[PDB]
């Protein structure tokens, strides 16, 4: 399989949130925070944690799926999960 | 080997081939043992009927 | 192998009786077989007769004069007692292997057979039958600490019971 | 069929598996042959039939043995005599089967008055 | 909900030493310093083949009641090598 | 037999005169090479038991004991290297004087020929083991435990030394040979049943049955491991190797006497096994299963067939390697984390891989792999016991499961699962633990391979 | 796995909880990708039309309304990730996550087939020998004055200083050994 | 480890109680005794008999299979609960339905194999009729006896 | 690349 | 007859090869996964010949290797029964872990 | 590593289409539709039936069982 | 049957290893399409475990069933018995549907390969056994047991109307 990477990780991440209607891929950053910078709310983030979930096929236990806030804190979140820079 | 990414992956013709060449093998086989053995399936010995045997056949006296 | 002890019926293995143009794999694997695993190991098992045959010694079964039973012994003359009593213990385990023997032939005579056991077998059940009747009647119901003397004990109940049946 | 007869309409004309023969074998056959076999015991025993095996088509099956050994490696090559064997073998069933309507019908005729 | 900015820094940290700790891990192109056809058929169907055979037909056939075998099949028509008999055919049937 | 006698004395100058630094290599060695020597009680090639004097015997039922008496010594030895590694040399010298006193008295027991030499050598082993549980154990409880061990012994032993001045009152003697060749039957008065109680009171005890069974959970949790070894290798097996001398005077009163302890036996098995299942301390849950197995031993000497008496000793021998081994794998935990609890230690599979292999092994012959020794005896002594009664299957049958339950568990427990990261202090092993380990091993394999050996009287 | 659970919950989170279950629940229901979506769609449009309700009570039985309509209609037999705690490998590479501490004990014969990485790990645990003491004095000043405690610990305030208790969050075995 | 610091008698005080809970660093209205029915439970707390299942499976729990952290009070059953034994997690179906269904199922089955052991199906055929005297030689017959003429007929 | 899979001290 | 025997025991043998080779430092400096992979797909070459055999001539063989012990009257023997049975079901089951073993090697490449 | 552009992604002429249909007939619309779209085009279009399962390579076997059949006659 | 459950067990592992673990069945769709040689030895084995004519099942199992429904048996026995070969063929369809024959459903990033001989030889012999292991074994085998060859038409072709149905 292929090891992940933390660049990669980002592309995926801001693949699946710019698919997502409720976010304008225009807006759509790194840094951007959701419910704030997006104007989202705490259900679409929701949304947004199982997609992920889906994408990279392992668990966010919801206690630390809950404070994931924007775009950057998911790559952390998976990138420490995953081990991955090396 | 290449990993793809939400699409469908070129497949390699040797597994193609070999399944395909399998399957065809399956009914193939099956083809040939139904022409040459049908018995098996659609019966063997036409199985008789106790109605109409006769009261002199199985020697019934009145 | 004493045929006697250990009998064994004779072989009667049929014609080769071929009738197919095909050749059957097991003869010439079974040449390749001979000329090549028995042939050798022929040589080296005659290799090592010869050396047998240099230096040959001889071994030699033993034989223990009989001595009186424990009905020639007065009561508590343990110094008769014992040489009586280790007697019976001889003649013990040699009746255990005459059972073993006689096992055996019944298990060799029903893999013979196969599946006509249920009928030539029956010599070898009947000698099976009458021999383990015979140690029943000789070592059964003997604790652990079984002796001539239980041994004489069991013989005599019996012998009094047939006795009485006798008279009745 | 047969079993819904006995067990749900009458059970006195159908026959009971186990009872079978419950008449006199003559009753009806003024003169009944009795049954030939081909094989002899000791044939039949030399060919290591084992004891369902031997049967009355003893004979039908001892050929089937002795051409697949004759055939081997081949095996294939004992189609006839397999079939033949099979034959009377459903020859023999057939007469069983006969057996249980006789009986049958005997009942149905000793249902009277 | 969201990281406090005490919890954000602390993760930051610990992810900084983390991944050096990860890269820690890379082992060196030099890393692993070591210190300083029929074979396989002769050598493990023949050669043991030979011992096999030798305990086989040198003890295990000498001992009796060792290697017994079921009667083989004899049949109408059948000729014994040893005695010569030849077993009786059979009655025809219709 | 005074060809191994006075070698095994000769250990004790050998010991007290060695430098310091050589005495432990010195006293092994020698030891290993005593064992040696033992194996010439095996030259039995007739159906005339060995009786080298007056005073000394062997039988198939003493040569194996003593044997494997011989054996332990060396293993003792090596198990207790490392306990000792403080103490002053005096102290360490005195211990090994201990061992060395415990294999004399135990080789001289069990090939001893007169009742009343059995009674004195068997009660001297009292001191020995009392002395290597109070001084050299490490808990507090470790002077109650020497208590009970000495006092439920003794009250047992009274009795049998009663009934053996009757005996040689009635009789005129008590060597073994002259009772077994001029016995005679006893009538079922009360006070012959009085009697019989006494002769066998004083090795139950020995053999815990279970409701004085008491004593072996407190002593062996309390013992170091030398003393446990000893104790559940050859002192559990003195009551069995008793009862299995003197029963022969004792009959028939057995075939009605027999039933309480039989029931005992069979129940109390059933309740042990199971008390295995739910206990916290290694060391008690090898003493646990230590003592149903002598359950299953006592059923089938009161039984007295010749399946019994042959798988009753084809076991003892089994289950005092096998128990052996046990402690000293609970042992070698021990010496590293420094408690006894079977929870607190857990996964070690992930850095003891081999010792794994070993706590495999004990594990496996413990709860009876065919074809072990220890399965052979279990079977023969269930076939014996079915014999008796067909009822029996069940009882041996729920032991059977729960036996082979809680052999898995204690491997489950302890070698599989997460690691307990937080133990720092866990060591390579030492390679001291792993020979000795090999060394019970070993003898049990080879055993497997040639049980004619291991047989008793009987067969 | 990160992050220490609060004392409770307040609506929000139970809520959202119940959301995600439901969710999922609906999927291993739903199968297909499309079903899941038309059923997702209406289960949101559910979880919303109560979303602004400013009576706690009402909201609360709502709740526990829907908590026990979740335990009537939830799956048998759910989805679980293979990884996820009650998956097929939740544990299945703890055997060689063999701890670090272990290494200490190799035989110096065994440390020469490695050198450079034992001079790293030499390295680390000189930092960490020097980081101890700071770190412990951290938390004890940073201890909260009343008796109220949470389990998240403090970051690194001052300069030059490690995380406190940063040794077992960080060197923790990697995923795939 | 001292008398204060390990377990000991039933409280019998509110004082006692205080200090036992202190003792096993539970809070004062968690801790409640065993009931003293003398059967040794003694001071050890009465904890909620919940496997170690239920416990939160995503927490770094001191001691992790255990699922226990450091310091908490240890049920009197662990051993039983532990993961690799007793589950008390919740079922999906409760268990007196759960009971009903599978001895309801098992109670069907074993019925209706009573009523086909009464009523057994068979095809047609009279039975299998064998040779020579229902083959008494090789089916284990003495020679020297003969055995009831047994006949077939066709 | 490759990375040190650490591993209980087996030279014993 | 000597083949059928000789290569009912040497089956075994050759199972046992892989076990005592593991036993043995050859085990690092061989690739441990082929070899005992080869010497399944030798076992069940070895063992289609006994098959044959009894395909031919149906014969059946008690054969007796090792006496473990006596027990008073019951011996111990380590036997064989060679037949229908027991000659397919080890063709069979050889077959079946030859290529369960090749598989093995794929499925576990990483462990 | 070239992740495919996300306009690539429409639901216009697939499956999804009739469960956004259907739920805008409700006033719901799915913004995820987009995410799962790989799944039911490209490569992926096309909906297999267990027939064709099942007859994968009846074809050949056919052809091939005709030549043998016509051996078999001609010899 | 050894045959083709080892081939049915070992298509199953190939798919659980080239997809990332995964063993639910609601997560594995399309894979006739992407794995063509496992899906196919797959369909093999599940028809050998539902005996198709002719292939090492039908040598088996149909002769089963054949024995079954004209012998004297306990009649629920055999009711529940062909039921439960009737339910074979259900759940073997069960996973040739939810795992060969809908629209994908794995994770995004494929990463497909059973190109490895290591992988294909085996299942290529496993699948020449399931496909004609059960003919020769069951031509060669001596005579043991009479089979019942005479019976009706239903009874005859039962085991495949059930099947089929
Ligand atoms: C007919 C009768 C047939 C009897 C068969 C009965 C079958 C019973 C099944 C039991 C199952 C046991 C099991 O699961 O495996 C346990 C055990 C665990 O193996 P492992 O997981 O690889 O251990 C590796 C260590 O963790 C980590 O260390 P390592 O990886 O470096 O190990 C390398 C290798 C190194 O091995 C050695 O160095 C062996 C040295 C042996 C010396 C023997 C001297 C004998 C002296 C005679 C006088 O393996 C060992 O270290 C094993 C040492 C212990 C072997 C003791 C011998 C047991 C024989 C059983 C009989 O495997 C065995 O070694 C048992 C052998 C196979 C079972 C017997 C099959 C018959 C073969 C006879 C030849
Ligand atoms: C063309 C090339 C042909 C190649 C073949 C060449 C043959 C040849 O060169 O001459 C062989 C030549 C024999 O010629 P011979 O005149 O026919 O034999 C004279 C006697 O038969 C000699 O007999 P022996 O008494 O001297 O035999 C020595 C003995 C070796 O033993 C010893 O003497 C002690 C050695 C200890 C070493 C400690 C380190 O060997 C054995 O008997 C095997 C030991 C037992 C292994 C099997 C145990 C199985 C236990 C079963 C447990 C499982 C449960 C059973 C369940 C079944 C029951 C229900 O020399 C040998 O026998 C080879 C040396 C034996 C070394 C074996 C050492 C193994 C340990
Ligand atoms: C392990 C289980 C092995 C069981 C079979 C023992 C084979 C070794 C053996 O016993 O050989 C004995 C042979 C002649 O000895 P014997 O006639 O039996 O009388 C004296 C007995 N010491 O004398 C010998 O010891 C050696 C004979 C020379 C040739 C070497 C023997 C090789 C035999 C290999 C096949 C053994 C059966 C393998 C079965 C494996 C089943 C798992």
């Amino acid at each position: 399989a292929p090891p992940l990477t933390l660049d990669g990780i980002k592309d995926r991440v801001l693949y699946v949130l710019k698919l997502y209607d409720k976010i304008d891929p225009e807006k759509l950053s790194v840094n951007s925070h959701f419910m704030k910078d997006l104007g989202l709310d705490s259900l679409d983030q929701v949304e947004i944690i199982m997609a992920m979930e889906d994408e990279f096929g392992f668990e966010i236990p919801d206690i630390d799926a809950e404070k994931l806030m924007c775009p950057q804190e998911i790559v952390d979140y998976i990138a420490d999960k995953k081990d991955v820079y090396e | 080997i290449q990993p793809r990414y939400r699409e469908f992956p070129q497949l390699t013709r040797s597994q193609v081939i070999q399944g395909e060449f399998l399957s065809s093998l399956m009914w193939f086989w099956i083809l040939w043992r139904f022409w040459h053995d049908s018995d098996a399936v659609l019966g063997h010995f036409s199985y008789p009927d106790p109605s109409q045997w006769t009261d002199e056949e199985l020697g019934i006296p009145p | 192998w004493d045929k006697d002890v250990y009998p064994e019926p004779p072989s009667r293995t049929p014609a080769p009786s071929p009738q197919t143009s095909l050749p059957n794999p097991i003869t010439y694997l079974t040449k390749a077989y001979d000329l090549v695993v028995d042939w050798p190991v022929t040589l080296v098992r005659e290799f090592i007769e010869r050396q047998h045959a240099k230096n040959r010694t001889y071994y030699y079964h033993r034989q223990y004069r009989r001595v009186p039973d424990i009905t020639e012994c007065k009561e508590g003359d343990v110094l008769c007692i014992y040489e009586a009593e280790m007697q019976w213990r001889r003649d013990f385990k040699v009746d255990q292997e005459i059972m073993n023997i006689i096992q055996e032939r019944l298990k060799a005579c029903q893999q013979r057979e196969g599946e006509n056991y249920q009928q030539n077998c029956a010599k070898e059940l009947e000698q099976f039958t009458k021999v383990t009747k015979a140690y029943q009647d000789r070592y059964l119901d003997l604790g652990a600490y079984y002796s001539a003397r239980k041994c004489l004990a069991k013989q005599k109940q019996r012998m009094l019971e047939e006795r009485k049946a006798a008279r009745q | 069929a047969h079993l819904t007869r006995r067990y749900l309409w009458d059970a006195s004309v159908e026959p009971d598996p186990e009872k079978i023969p419950s008449f006199p074998p003559d009753l009806g056959f003024p003169e009944r042959k009795e049954r030939v076999m081909v094989a002899t015991q000791q044939e039949m025993m030399d060919a290591q039939l084992t004891l369902q095996q031997r049967d009355y088509c003893a004979h039908y099956l001892i050929r089937l043995l002795k051409c697949k050994r004759d055939s081997f490696p081949n095996f294939l090559a004992c189609k006839h005599e397999q079939h033949d064997w099979d034959y009377c073998e459903h020859l023999d069933y057939v007469k069983r089967m006969k057996e249980f309507e006789r009986e049958r019908r005997l009942l149905q005729r000793k249902k009277r008055r | 909900s969201g990281y406090t900015p005490d919890e954000k820094l602390r993760l930051q940290q610990l992810r900084e030493l983390r991944r050096r700790w990860l890269k820690d891990q890379e082992l060196s192109p030099r890393e692993p310093v070591l210190p300083p056809s029929s074979l396989f058929a002769v050598s493990h169907v023949l050669i043991p083949m030979w011992f096999v055979h030798y305990y086989v037909k040198y003890h295990m056939a000498t001992k009796p009641y060792t290697i017994v075998s079921s009667k083989p099949r004899i049949f109408p028509g059948d000729t014994i090598l040893e005695t010569g008999e030849v077993i009786p055919p059979m009655r025809d049937f219709p | 037999m005074l060809k191994i006698i006075l070698p095994s004395l000769m250990l004790l100058p050998l010991t007290w005169l060695s430098s310091p630094k050589k005495t432990w290599t010195n006293v092994t060695s020698y030891s290993f090479l005593i064992s040696l020597t033992s194996l010439t009680l095996l030259w039995q090639t007739d159906e005339n038991y060995k009786n080298f004097s007056n005073m000394f015997s062997s039988d198939p039922l003493s040569t194996p004991l003593i044997i494997l008496t011989a054996w332990l010594l060396p293993l003792m030895l090596m198990a207790s290297q490392n306990h000792l590694k403080k103490d002053n040399n005096v102290l360490q010298k005195l211990y090994i004087s201990m061992l060395i006193s415990l294999q004399i008295l135990l080789i001289m027991t069990f090939s001893a020929t007169e009742l009343i030499m059995f009674y004195i050598l068997f009660e001297a082993t009292l001191i020995p083991t009392l002395i290597i549980i109070t001084r050299w154990g490490n808990q507090t409880e470790r002077l109650n435990a020497g208590i009970y061990f000495l006092f439920y012994t003794l009250i047992g032993s009274i009795p049998l030394l009663i009934a053996l001045i009757l005996i040689q009152n009635h009789v005129g003697t008590l060597n073994l040979m002259i009772l077994s060749f001029t016995t005679h039957t006893l009538d079922a008065s009360w006070s012959n049943n009085l009697l019989w109680l006494a002769c066998m009171m004083a090795f139950l005890i020995k053999m815990p049955l279970y409701g004085v069974h008491l004593w072996l959970p407190k002593a062996h949790v309390e013992a170091p491991i030398a003393g446990s070894m000893i104790l559940a290798a050859i002192l559990l097996k003195l009551g069995s190797y008793g009862m299995i001398r003197i029963s022969i005077i004792l009959d028939p009163l057995t075939k009605y006497m027999a039933y309480p302890f039989i029931l005992l036996s069979l129940w109390g098995m059933i309740m042990t096994s199971s008390i295995c299942l739910r206990q916290t301390d290694l060391k008690s849950l090898i003493a646990y299963s230590s003592v149903s197995h002598m359950a299953l031993v006592i059923a089938s000497i009161m039984i007295q067939t010749p399946w019994s008496f042959m798988g009753a000793t084809m076991l003892m021998i089994a289950h005092g390697l096998t128990s052996s081994l046990l402690f000293c794998l609970a042992n070698s935990n021990y010496e590293r984390i420094h408690s006894r609890t079977m929870i607190m230690a857990r996964g070690l599979q992930m850095v003891f891989p081999l010792m794994a292999t070993w706590w495999l092994m004990a594990s496996l012959a413990n709860l009876a792999l065919p074809p072990s020794i220890n399965l052979m005896g279990e079977l023969f002594i269930t076939m014996s016991l079915f014999s008796w009664s067909n009822f029996t299957i069940i009882l041996m049958g729920i032991n059977i499961i729960i036996t082979g339950m809680y052999s898995m568990y204690m491997i489950i427990t302890t070698q599989r699962g997460k690691l307990t990261n937080h133990m720092i202090n866990l060591q390579p092993s030492h390679t001291r633990e792993l020979t000795l380990m090999a060394l019970h091993m070993i003898p049990l394999i080879l055993l497997t391979t040639s049980p004619k050996l291991i047989t008793g009287l009987t067969m | 796995a990160f992050c220490a659970p609060p004392a409770y919950l307040t609506h929000q989170q139970k809520v959202l909880r119940l959301y995600k279950r439901a969710l999922r629940h609906l999927e291993s229901w739903c199968i297909h990708r499309d079903k899941y979506r038309y059923f997702a769609c209406l289960m949101r449009a559910r979880f919303e039309e109560h979303k602004n309700e400013k009576d706690m009570m009402r909201a609360t039985q709502l709740l526990r309304e829907a908590e026990e309509e979740f335990w009537q209609n939830q799956h048998p037999q759910p989805y679980i990730f293979p990884d996820s705690p009650g998956g097929t490998s939740f544990e299945r590479y703890e055997c060689y996550k063999v701890p670090e501490w272990c290494l200490d004990y190799w035989h110096p014969s065994e440390k020469a087939m490695y050198p450079d990485y034992f001079s790293k790990r030499e390295q680390w645990k000189k930092l960490r020998m020097e980081s101890w003491d700071r770190e412990v004095k951290q938390l004890q000043e940073e201890t909260s004055p009343d008796g109220i405690m949470t389990e998240a610990l403090p970051p690194a305030r001052r300069e030059g200083d490690l995380p406190p208790l940063w040794w077992h969050i960080v060197t923790r075995p990697r995923e795939r050994p | 480890m001292t008398k204060d610091m390990l377990p000991g008698s039933y409280p019998r005080t509110p004082e006692e109680r205080a200090a036992a809970a202190k003792k096993y660093n539970m809070r004062v209205e968690d801790y409640e005794p065993y009931p003293d029915d003398g059967m040794g439970y003694g001071d050890y707390p009465m904890l909620p008999n919940r496997s170690q299942h239920e416990r939160d499976p995503w927490y770094q729990w001191d001691h992790s299979e255990l699922r226990m952290n450091w310091g908490e009070p240890i049920h009197w059953d662990l051993d039983m609960y532990i993961r690799n034994r007793v589950d008390t997690s919740p079922t999906p179906v409760s268990w007196d339905v759960m009971c009903k269904h599978l001895f309801g199922f098992v109670a069907f089955m074993v019925f209706m194999f009573w009523v086909g052991h009464v009523f057994p199906s068979y095809q047609p055929v009279g039975p299998k009729q064998y040779p020579y005297n229902n083959l008494y030689l090789e089916r284990g017959g003495d020679p020297t006896k003969e055995p009831e003429p047994v006949v077939h007929y066709d | 690349k490759r990375l040190f899979v650490v591993k209980p001290s087996l030279y014993y | 007859m000597n083949i059928f025997t000789t290569s009912i025991l040497l089956i075994f043998i050759l199972l046992l090869s892989p076990i005592l080779i593991s036993m043995s430092n050859l085990i690092k400096h061989i690739n441990f996964p082929l070899y005992t992979t080869t010497s399944i797909k030798f076992s069940f070459i070895i063992s289609l010949l006994p098959l044959l055999m009894f395909f031919h001539n149906n014969m059946e063989y008690m054969i007796t290797t090792w006496h473990w012990v006596t027990m008073n009257s019951m011996e111990l023997k380590m036997s064989f029964k060679t037949d229908f049975f027991s000659i397919l079901f080890t063709s069979v089951a050889l077959f079946v872990t030859w290529s369960i073993m090749q598989f093995s090697s794929w499925y576990m490449h990483s462990d | 590593m070239e992740l495919p552009d996300y306009r690539q992604w429409k639901i216009e002429g697939t499956p999804l289409e009739t469960v956004q249909k259907k739920l805008a007939a409700r006033g719901l619309r799915d913004p995820w539709a987009r995410n799962e779209a790989w799944r039911y085009m490209g490569g992926f279009a096309g909906n297999i039936t267990f027939p064709s399962v099942i007859l994968k390579g009846f074809k050949w076997g056919f052809a091939a069982f005709v030549v043998a059949l016509g051996a078999e006659y001609f010899l | 049957h050894a045959f083709f459950k080892a081939m049915l067990f070992m298509c199953s592992g190939s798919i659980i290893h080239s997809l990332a673990d995964e063993q639910d069945i609601r997560k594995m769709g399309n894979i006739t399409k992407i794995m063509p040689f496992t899906s196919s030895c797959l369909v093999i084995g599940s028809l050998a475990l539902t005996g198709m004519p002719f292939l090492t099942g039908f040598y088996s199992k149909d002769l089963i069933i054949e024995a079954i429904n004209t012998c004297n048996t306990n009649a629920w026995a055999l009711l529940i018995t062909l039921i439960a070969t009737s339910m074979t063929a259900m759940y073997s369809m069960r996973i040739i549907y939810f795992v060969t024959m809908t629209k994908p459903r794995f994770p995004p990033l494929i990463s497909i390969n059973e190109n490895d001989p290591d992988l294909m030889n085996p299942i290529k012999r496993l699948a020449f056994g399931s496909i004609f292991a059960g003919f020769v074994i069951s031509y060669n085998i001596p005579p043991t047991s009479i089979p019942v060859l005479t019976m009706p038409w239903f009874l005859k072709t039962t085991a495949l109307i059930i099947s089929v149905l």
